[PDB]
RNA sequence: AUACCCUCGA
């Protein structure tokens, strides 16, 4: 065994140790005799023998001496496999710099010499000298000299100045670094300079120097004086048929390097002139650079082809970018594929398998069984029987297939559900038969899809297939507890048609003694499928745990509902099946049955539902005909009216009265209203388009029109599509996004004109083009999500912490978006839950909330609860099994070893393909309550609230808040806390239209410095619209009026100076430009009076932005520290708003440029959490100021809005898991034990602080600040280098690991995947634990 | 910050300019002057002259060919007369080994116009540099011995010892200087003296002293440096020709720089085998060698 | 300097206030430095390179469609024109821009 | 039995 794969620089001595010879000849194989030549790229002396256990001459052919090397044949006789491990070396006449440590964005060789990459490139390209060992001379070691400059320096000095050129000079510089002295000097000079940029550069210098010192790495090794050569089979020449040979790019590059090296030696040995020698050295540097990588500087090309050569960097990068196609993809055996086909006679656990595919896949199993039964003696006979397809081979094939599950997956597997185990059944054909109910999970229709089939071999593999990924096990979606193996289109249609009702039908009225009599009457044809009848039933209810009570009851229902209830298992009431059985109702029924009865009865119920749905959709000859699309009669009248209106509006525009810009909006609004009215009329006609006779007088009933059934049942189609099918198509958008001024009046039944078809083509082309980019972005996003959240696996059971996130129902707006029940279902409680009256414990502790608990919480008036979240659970290297709540694919709590991180990433990324103001008006009646409001009462009781943080809530009678609204600054509210307000009332009468400035104090104000023409302007509007004064702009004012700002000095009614609480200075708010101060100076202004009034995306890109924690073009400016805010000096061009908190004055405040509008009013509480200027928030400021839980709530809500817009439901556990993975790193402020500023894992800092507490001193513990990293940045910054190297930027991370000397302990999922070990999660957890037991404990 | 290597090759080479054919004649005259100087230096080494007499004896005994020994002057019968004269000069110089110095100067004058095949040139160079290597090795041996054992100071080392290396005068003088280091030297008298006996044997083989051999080898080195400088000037002149001719074979399955470097090697070979008395332009002869080099390079890569 | 503020801005005049290029040789050598960086430029070499890139029947050509469309877009009655860019063609494109 | 290019399906 082994562990902890290391990475470091290759020493010339260790490079020699690796090699088995010195490659010296460029050519590979002689054209006359086809054996590799001496000292060539395939020489037998170096790389090994061509034929296993053979030599060059054949002197020794026996298989006995496997290590002896013959006398005439120096090529040691050994196995042919050895050509894969044996490498050689090339001795270069001069050293050449390594391309990776040169051209990486932070140049390691440049950083180690404190000289810019440009200067090093000048030296390497033989353009300028560099100075080595300055000695006692004016020249410095870092000084570069030109030809004339160097000649002058040599003439002036003569000696004591070693100046060189090329990579030889760089090598001479590197080995004279004296890393100890440089580290000491740079550490001494690190705190001397207070510049942030310089301190950052010297900190990076320190990091590199300490990495080199600790890692046992030598700086001179960066410039390789000797380079290896790949073993011949890893750079093979695959002979083309016809005697041609196909040479790999590696062979071409190696040949080029060898040729240039041989040229170098034989031109230095004859003392060629300096210019040509330096040109040859440059060529050798370029050739080695092209061998190592390409396109960085030179972009070398091949012969007679514009395609660049493939270097080793591109080889290790793999295909598909950096996603290793050989170490992660790894085409497998015992596999096949074919087109899929629906099999309606299949049970949920089994799938059809063609005879030939099954016979080919299970061939070794068939051979084994044939030999065991003795029917075949030699394997040749077994092959003859299996190829003859003798009748007895089908019996043994059936025996090997009986209990051997197989794996089926679609091409894009967006989640674990995309590959499930099926117990194959032999079928006659070439297509793979699929169960209809698993198509939804696979997202696989039968329009040409193909599926790959894989045969697990080991008993471990078969048991994992049967116990974890058998199709019956995964009924519920891992993304949300809602079922995924649910009736789809056709079976939903059948079940819906069965459970309908007709006003008058054959067989209506009589009573049936049992469901059996109902079936007997229906099959005999004496009763309609949907006829209102009476039937008594024997339902067994599971109301009490462990006690199944059966009761007999007579229910008024239909024949179809009674028939379908005969399928329902024995734990559910009949009332669950007495409705119309729409798709959502059926899905909820399956979900309820799973959580009540079990799993086996649930799969039986699902199979029975599918069978009956198919049977009764076949019995009902439902069909689509031209008469089914019922065009409403009023559509013609509505269209004519709208055409008359648009003609009138066009005439008005021609008159010039109406502007084109307003006419566009008017006509689009008119046409949208007409389209909505037409659609409403069509739906109202279609839905009730049934007139029936009930023993005389005619009556109406729900329609039996086929298209209406297909919509209402939810089987297939939507109202938006019937809007096109039977109503006007409505407005359509031009490619620029502007809605075309004329709509499509015709529907698909009437047929569109040519122009309308062309517009619909605009729309359809836009959508179809968007689809492919949506798929690509979703794939990239889910790949990044998986690679950032893979190491997270449940390890502990209960971490022990009591921190979590306060979860409350999402009530953004007037309606409840998500009830509290759905948010905390399957979660775990973090603290006590209390009644409306305290001291009464409802939910004690971390009890996993289930259906019973959510019903209990709904019965009580619990509104806000705190639950344990993965962002909590401070356990190290994993997550506790509580803080990650109930598993979603299973009904119970998660089990140790569940890779919830990968499940989270798959859950978030799977539905990506589905992606792309004055006053408050209370909705319903409820007791109004205030939250986070800080305002004093007005003179008359207006209660104007100037605080920016504040909201208005209308709590229900029970106590839960039914609706909440954001109350803005300066809002007058008729405070009636505890007094119920009727629905539609306007309790708060805010009307900002401006930035009002409240006046918390009263008295006769003293507007000091109000200059009419310099600071203010008594400009009155027309018709005496305002008796006020307009403040003069700072630049529009005079030279002296530019610096003068109006100030309303705080005085009382008699002239007494007043000041705001907390600060001695008065609340004399300045009046800036564009102000509205109506109150006369010296007039008593009431408390809260308005003094100064100043007038003021979505889809996959948005969720990607949130998961990368990006900064938009204009981020929202937020307050830094809570306290007394000030005014920003606009003269300097950037507003500086100093903050003076009452608890402690901190004068530090940044300057915000006035390029973006700032809506901040001075003289109020800063409220660090609050916002200073509008705009989309920058995830960071929220994290570093509001906290972690606040950032968690904001990010979760932001992602969930995007997902809920398309109606896809995803549990928040997954988003919180990804958030935990991103917040995994923290930066340190005052270390005492580490570097000043460093990005270290929070686990590392926590461990260091815990050890320091019980250690040398007590102050050794470090203080740190949490930092947020994007997924593409958090994934590349992992401690393991193998995980990052196979994600992205392989070169950068590999060079960083090389210089840093990183070690990778294979303790993640991808590490064990690439190295071929058992996964540290799932069933490999036991193996990993035993390995840890045997390793750590001796 | 151009990254194109061809571009910087053009920049660095573009400083030098061409020259008319009289300039080529002058450069070839410089080459001839250097080789004449080094050959005249070789004349002051009796072993080399005896070796050229032996090669002539092989010529007469048909052990060597006319084209494998001589390369003209500034038919074998003129060679007969010239080597008879040089042998008579050698014998008259050896007879009176004062006036012997004048006799060797006349010997160098007579052997000065002669020109020989490069193989014999490298043989003569190998002999003289081997004598130099022996002297230098004795220097290093004595130096490491005394410095690392007796701690005898480097100042008196580089003051009194040099240029004799053969007589007991320096050992005795250091012994009479009476430091403790001279007392420690007495343990190392035997090895140093027997190595100096070998040096004296080498000198008696060559009949010359250390200072004389140093003078001749220094003059030969100066002549070689002059010839090397002339060749450098000439090849830097013809770099333009080599790039111009290298244009023909770009897409021949080989890089441009490899082609021009092989053509450069060919043109240095051409310079090594170019004479001005042919009365021809250089380009005519350089084209053949450059074509040979480039074509062979491309043929090797098939 | 006949100009205005709201319309007719100094877009060219402001551009001409830079690059410190007075002689046509200075402009030619600057263009040679830009297009062929590194190699030291000579008068003849830079002039030849600029001429070849600008108005040579080889290494540059507008087809009949190209000339017709350029004339139509910049504004010209003649449909047919020279195959190479005219001296005043660049001035016309600058004016249109 | 290696790399590009083209076309096609989900
Ligand atoms: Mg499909």
């Amino acid at each position: 065994e082994f562990d902890a794969i290391r990475i470091g620089l290759a020493s010339p001595e260790m490079i020699r140790s690796w090699s088995f010879g010195e490659v010296k000849k460029p050519e590979t194989i002689n054209y006359r005799t086809f054996k590799p030549e001496r000292d060539g790229l395939f020489c037998a002396k170096i790389f090994g023998p061509v034929k296993d256990y053979e030599c060059l001459c054949g002197k020794y052919k026996r298989l006995k001496h496997r290590g002896v090397i013959c006398e005439k044949c120096g090529v040691e006789v050994a196995l042919a496999k050895v050509r894969r491990e044996r490498m050689g070396h090339i001795e270069l006449a001069s050293p050449v710099a390594h391309i990776w440590f040169l051209k990486s964005l932070p140049s390691r060789i440049g950083l180690l010499l404190d000289m810019t990459l440009r200067d090093i490139e000048r030296v390497l390209y033989f353009e300028s000298y560099v100075v080595i060992d300055p000695g006692m001379t004016t020249l410095e070691k870092g000084q570069l000299l030109n030809d004339e400059q160097y000649f002058e320096a040599l003439e002036e000095f003569g000696d004591d100045f070693d100046a060189r050129m090329g990579a030889e000079a760089v090598h001479e510089l590197l080995n004279a670094i004296d890393l100890e002295h440089e580290i000491g000097r740079l550490r001494e000079e690190i705190p001397q300079t207070n510049s942030e940029t310089k301190i950052k550069k010297l900190s990076k210098r320190l990091k590199l120097m300490e990495a080199f010192q600790g890692s046992g790495n030598k700086p001179e090794w960066m410039v390789l004086t000797v380079l290896p050569v790949l073993p011949p089979d890893l750079r093979p020449l695959v002979p083309l048929d016809g005697g041609r040979f196909a040479t790999s790019d590696l062979n071409d590059l190696y040949r080029r390097v060898i040729n240039r090296n041989n040229r170098l030696k034989r031109l230095l040995d004859l003392a060629a002139p300096d210019i040509i020698v330096r040109n040859e050295k440059r060529m050798l540097q370029e050739a080695v650079d092209a061998l190592l990588d390409n396109g960085r500087r030179g972009r070398a090309i091949t012969g007679s082809n514009k395609r660049p050569l493939k270097s080793l960097a591109d080889m290790i990068k793999g295909k598909q970018g950096r996603f290793r196609q050989n170490l992660l993809g790894k085409r497998v055996d015992y596999s096949g594929r074919s087109v899929i086909t629906v099999g309606p006679t299949l049970r949920l656990h089994q799938c059809g398998l063609p005879k030939k595919m099954a016979l080919e896949l299970f061939k070794p199993f068939i051979f084994g069984k044939l030999e065991g039964r003795g029917m075949a003696t030699t394997i040749k006979a077994a092959k003859k029987m299996v190829e003859r397809e003798l009748p007895e081979v089908w019996d043994v094939l059936a025996e090997v297939i009986r209990e051997h599950p197989v794996l089926l997956n679609r091409a894009p597997t967006l989640h674990r559900l995309g590959i499930q185990a099926f117990e194959p059944v032999l079928i006659e054909g070439k297509a793979i038969q699929l169960h209809p109910l698993v198509c939804a999970a696979y997202n696989a229709d039968f329009d040409g899809d193909q599926m790959a089939v894989h045969v697990p071999l080991t008993l471990e593999a078969q048991l994992e297939a049967r116990a974890l990924m058998m199709s019956t096990n995964n009924i519920l979606s891992p993304a949300n507890g809602e079922p995924i193996i649910v009736p789809s289109q056709d079976v939903v249609m059948g079940l819906y048609y069965m459970t309908r009702e007709a006003i008058n039908a054959k067989g209506e009225g009589m009573a049936f003694a049992d469901l059996q009599e109902v079936d007997r009457a229906y099959r005999s044809g004496q009763a309609s499928l949907h006829a209102r009848v009476k039937v008594r039933i024997n339902e067994k209810i599971k109301g009490e745990d462990g006690q199944l009570t059966a009761n007999t009851r007579i229910v008024d229902t239909t024949v179809g509902r009674a028939l379908l209830f005969q399928v329902v298992p024995a734990g559910l009431p009949f009332d669950v099946v007495n409705q119309s059985m729409k798709k959502k109702a059926i899905s909820k029924l399956i979900n309820h049955c799973y959580r009540v009865v079990g799993l086996k009865d649930t799969v039986i119920f699902a199979d029975q539902l599918m069978y009956t749905g198919f049977a009764y959709s076949t019995i009902s000859g439902v069909s689509i005909g031209v008469n089914d699309f019922v065009i409403p009669d009023e559509k013609a009248r509505i269209i004519n009216a709208a055409t008359d209106e648009v003609k009138e509006i066009e005439s008005q525009y021609a008159s010039g009265l109406v502007t084109q810009g307003e006419k566009y909006n008017k006509v689009i609004d008119l046409w949208s209203k007409a389209n909505d009215e037409v659609s409403k009329a069509m739906m109202a006609n279609l839905s009730k388009e049934k007139v029936v006779d009930r023993e005389g007088k005619e009556v109406d009933q729900e329609s039996f029109n086929s298209m209406y059934m297909m919509a209402d049942s939810g089987a297939r189609g939507s109202a938006a599509q019937i809007r096109q099918l039977a109503g006007m198509r409505g407005l359509m958008a031009k490619p620029d996004g502007s809605i075309i001024e004329t709509p499509i009046t015709a529907n698909f039944r009437e047929g569109l004109n040519v122009l309308q078809y062309f517009i619909s083509t605009h729309g359809a082309r836009k959508g179809l083009a968007d689809t492919a980019l949506k798929t690509a972005n979703s794939g990239y996003l889910t790949r990044r999500l998986v690679d950032v959240a893979q190491d997270l696996v449940v390890t502990e059971i209960d971490c022990g912490t009591e921190h979590g996130l306060l979860m409350s129902p999402h009530i953004e707006g007037g309606d409840v978006v998500e009830p509290l029940g759905e948010r905390v279902l399957g979660r775990v409680i973090a603290r006590d839950v209390f009644k409306p009256g305290s001291d009464e414990v409802i939910v004690p502790a971390g009890t996993l909330i289930d259906e019973k608990w959510v019903d209990f919480l709904e019965v009580m008036s619990v509104d806000e609860v705190v639950v344990r979240s993965p962002i909590t659970c401070e356990t190290r290297h994993g997550i506790c099994a509580m803080c990650y709540g109930r598993d979603l694919a299973r009904g119970h709590r998660v089990n140790i070893g569940e890779a919830v991180g990968v499940i989270a990433a798959q859950s978030i990324g799977e539905p990506g393909t589905q992606l792309t103001a004055d006053n408050v008006q209370v909705k319903n009646g409820g007791t109004i309550r205030l939250h986070n409001l800080k305002h004093v009462v007005r003179a008359d009781g207006a209660l104007v609230a100037v605080s920016r943080s504040g909201e208005l809530a209308v709590a229900d009678d029970f106590g839960r808040e039914r609706e909440r609204y954001k109350l803005p600054y300066g809002a007058v509210i008729s405070v009636k806390e505890g007094d119920k307000v009727d629905p539609g009332a306007i309790v708060a009468k805010w009307d900002p239209h401006t930035h009002p400035i409240v006046t918390e104090v009263d008295g006769t104000v003293a507007f000091v410095g109000m200059e009419e023409g310099i600071t203010v302007k008594r400009q009155t509007d027309e018709l005496t619209g305002l008796t006020n004064i307009e403040v003069m702009d700072p630049k529009d004012r005079p030279a002296a009026g530019k610096d003068i700002r109006p100030a309303v000095k705080l005085i009382d009614a008699a002239g007494k100076d007043l000041l705001l609480p907390g600060t001695d200075v008065p609340a004399q708010y300045f009046l800036p430009a564009n102000a509205l101060v109506n109150l006369t100076d010296g007039a008593k202004v009431s408390i809260g009076d308005v003094v100064a009034r100043i007038p003021q995306t979505g889809g996959l890109p948005r969720v990607a932005d949130l998961f990368e924690a990006r900064r938009p073009k204009e981020p929202s400016i937020l307050a830094e520290i809570s306290g007394t805010i000030s005014f920003g000096k606009e003269t300097k061009g950037k507003r500086r708003l100093v903050i003076t908190p009452n608890d402690g004055s901190d004068p530090y405040e940044e300057l915000i440029p006035k390029w973006r509008h700032l809506n901040v009013f001075e003289g109020e509480q800063v409220n660090r959490g609050e916002v200073i200027s509008d705009g989309p928030s920058n995830p960071h400021d929220i994290l570093r100021l509001l906290g972690v839980s606040s950032l968690a709530k904001y990010i979760v809500n932001e992602i969930q809005d995007v997902y809920r817009l398309q109606g896809v439901k995803i549990n928040d556990k997954h988003i919180e898991t990804i958030l935990r993975q991103m917040l995994r790193k923290v930066e340190v402020s005052e270390s005492g034990d580490s570097s000043f500023i460093k990005g270290d894992q929070v686990e590392l800092t926590q461990v260091l602080e815990e050890n320091e507490q019980l250690g040398t001193e007590d102050k050794f513990p470090a203080k740190y600040e949490r930092v947020l990293l994007g997924i593409t940045k958090a994934s590349l910054s992992t401690e393991s280098f193998i995980s990052a190297a196979s994600f992205q930027e392989t070169t950068r991370v590999l060079t960083e690991a090389a210089v840093t000397g990183k070690r990778d302990f294979l303790r993640g999922l991808k590490e064990n995947v690439v190295v071929g070990r058992l996964i540290p999660a799932g069933t490999g957890l036991a193996y990993h634990s035993e390995r840890k037991r045997q390793r750590d404990l001796g | 910050r151009t990254t194109d290597p061809v571009r910087m090759y053009m920049r660095e080479m573009g400083t030098v300019e061409l020259l008319t054919r009289e300039g080529e004649i002058e450069i070839a005259k410089r080459i001839e002057e250097g080789i004449r100087e080094v050959m005249s230096a070789i004349a002051q080494f009796p072993g080399t002259v005896d070796s050229i007499l032996a090669d002539y004896n092989r010529i007469v005994a048909e052990g060597g060919r006319l084209s494998d020994v001589l390369s003209g002057y500034i038919d074998p019968e003129e060679a007969r007369l010239r080597f008879t004269a040089v042998s008579e000069q050698l014998d008259k110089a050896k007879k009176a080994l004062k006036q012997a110095t004048a006799e060797l100067t006349g010997l160098a004058e007579l052997f000065m116009p002669i020109k020989l095949v490069p193989k014999q040139f490298d043989a003569l160079v190998a002999r003289v540099r081997s004598a130099l290597e022996g002297v230098r090795a004795q220097e290093r041996a004595i130096m490491q011995l005394c410095v690392r054992d007796a701690r005898m100071p480097r100042a008196d080392f580089l003051r009194l010892f040099p240029n004799h290396e053969t007589d007991e005068k320096w050992v005795d003088s250091v012994l009479k200087s009476k430091p403790k280091y001279a007392e420690a030297i007495e343990r190392l008298r035997d090895d140093i003296l027997r190595n100096q006996q070998k040096l004296a044997a080498l000198e008696s083989e060559v009949e010359l002293t250390v200072a004389e051999i140093k003078e001749i080898n220094r003059a030969m080195s100066i002549g070689e440096a002059k010839a090397r400088r002339a060749k450098k000037e000439m090849v830097e002149a013809n770099l333009r020709l080599v790039i111009s001719i290298a244009k023909k074979y770009t897409n021949r399955g080989l890089q441009f720089l490899d082609l021009i470097q092989e053509g450069n090697i060919g043109l240095m070979k051409a310079v090594d085998k170019f004479e001005y008395r042919r009365g021809y332009k250089f380009s005519t002869y350089a084209t053949w060698w450059i074509r040979q080099a480039i074509t062979r390079s491309i043929a090797d890569q098939a | 300097l006949y100009t205005n503020d709201i319309d007719c801005g100094p877009f060219i005049s402001d551009t001409l206030k830079i690059d410190n290029t007075s002689n046509q040789l200075e402009a030619l050598v600057e263009i040679y430095r830009m297009m062929r960086p590194g190699e030291p430029p000579t008068k003849e070499a830079a002039e030849t390179l600029f001429g070849n890139l600008f108005f040579s029947a080889e290494r540059y050509d507008l087809s009949a469609v190209g000339r017709m469309k350029f004339n139509r877009r910049i504004g010209r009655t003649e449909i047919e024109g020279p195959g190479v860019l005219s001296k005043e063609d660049i001035i016309d494109v600058l004016k249109t821009l």
